[PDB]
């Protein structure tokens, strides 16, 4: 309940259960991670797509049980100059398995010549920053995408939220619920002096 | 790691020159490389940044270029009325901070000598009455600069905390220098006659007066 | 952009010194500010980077401590406290201008520095400020000067004939002393045929002493 | 010690470049450093010698300094029909023997690229009567060059000696390369089709063509 007052999002589709039925099934754990891509690039975060920032910083598998969050951010990470501290990895070898970060500095090379450090017409740097100014559109501007990932088959249950607690009756026949102890019975106070363990 | 820089540039006017900034590994080539250059006596002002932008302010007359372990900043010809200091930046992850050249000077290229002029001033009877006596010849009139001084007392010069000072730039075309020696009144007394040499590198003249007026 | 600001005291060795160039004409929440010295006869060496936002600054590997390092955005003016000042600090201190946004390590590649004015004056000196106790110095065409000494700091104002003569009034060198004191000599040139006759008088004013001396020189008797 | 130099020089037109030499303590200050010019397919010839004066023979128009360890040979722009390779020559004590740079390749600076052609010529019968059988694919109306040409059966590509000539230039403004392949007649004859492709940094053909005419 908590979810959707974080501003109006951008991306909400979703690949999976659905977002309201999350409460009715407990989970045992979920991953959390965010970024902040470039409008352009809010797209090709998908499970099975392509595209510039696809296959070279972070990929998706075909099981997903998830799916992204992503609004508009244009008043904290935007300024009047430039923002070059998110930047993007693109020269990269080759093919990235999913659900798996990288960091490097070594220089890409492109072609036959031995770069040990030197960048020549076919070696260059393998981190380009990214440019945030109120001049740049809609389509150019960066987005905090956050995506959420859940986990089946590790453990029992131990994650979900809520369970709507209510109010209580006395001297009445009415049925309860006492932590998935179901029954019907008259609520009475008791005499006997339980342990602090049961 | 250090950086280096040529101390000064020999540049002669209406031909090409050029500075080389040779630095580490980490150093240059995987970051860019800004050259920066200074006014005589105000702030300094970037030239090149990211090797081949250039600021709004400077029409095309300059260029930059990096090639490996040393970059180049070509210079289409030498205005004699601008003549500035260059400076070579850029990061190294290891130091972990900005590095800066030492500092390149553009100099011109041949005039003949002049007739240097030598006076000596002893000191006054007040500067006496404070049971002190300095003395202090000077220079001036002298092209090209690079002079030493030092004292005579026409028996053996004396090493009391002699100093020379580095020859200034006029504005009437010429450079000037002065040699100052601070002593006792009892070994300025004790000596009838003091003087001061130059060496304008070919010649030398002497100013010798007398401690009585 | 602007980056007027006053001039730096000078300050003995163990004390501390403030320094700070104002900020206006724009935001001061998206660029970060630099600071940088320029020692004399070589390069140049740096310390950090100042957020204006938050505290997210770091050190360099040869300044740890000497440099502490305070914001102030009521005022828009960044404020520091520098302590343990050797005869390695003297410099002038300039404050770089800097052009986009840079928090981590690994931003600033493409960041190139911006603008650059009006630095102030530092030196780290033992001896320090003193009232000028200066007597008339003899002169020897004849040339004639009157030579300034126990003073600091540096420089002063040489005037002859109460600012009527400007011809050939040049301030000539000074070099640092054992005892700490400075000689800057300002000399003219008069005819052979005036030397005691025609009475001279050269003005220095020193500013932090407030001390203006009208001295006539005389030859030695 | 081994001299170094920059595999080629990359210089624009109309605004000033130059080149550097680095080399060490005892090769480089102590001693004179020359700087050599060859035409292609021609002679070399010797530019800047002690480092200050010029040969006879070439305007005022080259320059030439030495600082410290490297040495910069300031060019005032580039002639886009005079374009040759630069040299750097010194000596060192150590070695006994003179030393000469890898060599500097100035290289102008954008065109766009155009419609490769490839063809594919099968053996003759002439050819298969003697035990032998051989295939050669060529590449031709492309521009620029650099290209990588690899052989395909069109079920996957076999190895069996592939070369890769380099790209020569023309006197047409236009890029060639070919690949050679030799085998023998019970392989040739396995496959009924054969092709090679082409690289055009984002262009690829194929030739198909039939060993049966």
């Amino acid at each position: 309940s908590v979810l959707y007052n974080f501003a109006p999002f951008f991306a909400f589709k979703c690949y999976g259960v659905s977002p309201t039925k999350l409460n009715d099934l407990c989970f045992t754990n979920v991953y959390a991670d965010s970024f902040v891509i470039r409008g352009n690039e809010v797209s090709q975060i998908a499970p099975g797509q392509t595209g510039n920032i696809a296959d070279y910083n972070y990929k998706l598998p075909d099981d997903f049980t998830g799916c992204v969050i992503a609004w508009n951010s244009n008043k904290l990470d935007s300024k009047v100059g430039g923002n070059y501290n998110y930047r993007y990895r693109l020269f990269r070898k080759s093919n990235l398995k999913p659900f798996e970060r990288d960091i490097s500095t070594e220089i890409y090379q492109a072609g036959n010549k031995p770069c040990n450090g030197v960048a020549g017409v076919n070696c260059y740097f393998p981190l380009q920053s990214y440019g945030f100014r109120p001049t740049y559109g809609v389509g150019h501007q960066p987005y905090r995408v956050v995506v959420l990932s859940f986990e089946l088959l590790h453990a029992p249950a131990t994650v979900c939220g809520p369970k709507k607690s209510t109010n209580l009756v006395k001297n009445k026949c009415v049925n309860f619920n006492f932590n998935g102890l179901t029954g019907t019975g008259v609520l009475t106070e008791s005499n006997k002096k339980f342990l602090p363990f049961q | 790691p250090v950086l280096t820089q040529p101390p000064s540039a020999s540049g002669p006017p209406g031909q090409s020159v050029s500075i080389s900034c040779s630095g580490s590994r980490s150093n240059i080539g995987t970051n860019f490389v800004y050259w920066y250059q200074q006014l005589p006596g105000a702030a300094p002002k970037l030239l090149i940044y990211k090797n081949d932008q250039r600021p709004s302010g400077v029409p095309e007359r300059f260029f930059g270029s990096k090639s490996g372990t040393s970059a180049s900043l070509a210079i289409s010809g030498l205005r004699s009325e601008d003549e500035v200091d260059y400076y070579c930046a850029a990061w190294d992850d290891s130091l972990s901070g900005h590095v800066f050249g030492a500092g390149t000077k553009v100099t011109v290229l041949g005039q003949p000598k002049a007739a240097p002029s030598v006076t000596l001033f002893p000191p006054s009877s007040e500067e006496l009455q404070a049971n002190k006596a300095t003395l202090v010849c000077l220079i001036s009139d002298f092209y090209p600069g690079a002079v030493t001084v030092a004292w005579k007392a026409d028996s053996s010069p004396v090493k009391a905390g002699v100093e020379t000072t580095t020859p200034s730039k006029q504005s009437n075309n010429k450079y000037a220098a002065s040699s100052y020696l601070s002593l006792t009144p009892e070994q300025w007394k004790s000596h009838r006659s003091y003087s001061c040499q130059v060496t304008h590198e070919g010649s030398t003249v002497e100013k010798t007066v007398a401690p009585t007026e | 952009v602007q980056l007027v600001q006053s001039g730096a005291e000078v300050k003995k060795p163990g004390a501390s010194v403030k320094v700070s160039c104002k900020a206006s004409g724009y935001i001061f929440s998206d660029y970060n500010i630099h600071w940088v010295r320029q020692a004399p006869g070589q390069g140049l060496e740096w310390m950090g980077w100042i957020s204006p936002d938050s505290d997210d600054t770091n050190y360099a590997q040869s300044f740890q401590g000497r440099v502490t390092m305070t914001r102030d955005t009521s005022i828009t003016t960044v404020y520091m406290e520098l302590s343990s000042l050797r005869s390695d600090d003297t410099a002038v201190y300039f404050c770089a201008r800097s052009v986009g946004y840079c928090s981590l390590n690994s931003c600033q590649r493409w960041m190139w520095f911006d603008t650059w004015g009006q630095g102030a004056l530092v030196t780290v000196s033992s001896a320090s400020t003193k009232g000028p106790s200066v007597f008339p110095l003899a002169p020897s065409t004849a040339a004639l000067g009157c030579l300034v000494k126990d003073y600091f700091p540096e420089p002063v104002t040489v005037s002859w004939n109460s600012g009527a003569l400007t011809s050939g009034v040049h301030t000539f060198p000074a070099v640092l002393q054992s005892s700490g004191l400075y000689s800057l000599s300002s000399v003219v040139t008069v005819p052979s045929s005036s030397l005691g006759t025609q009475t001279y008088i050269c003005n220095v004013n020193h500013k932090p002493s407030n001390t203006k001396v009208d001295k006539k020189v005389e030859p030695k008797s």
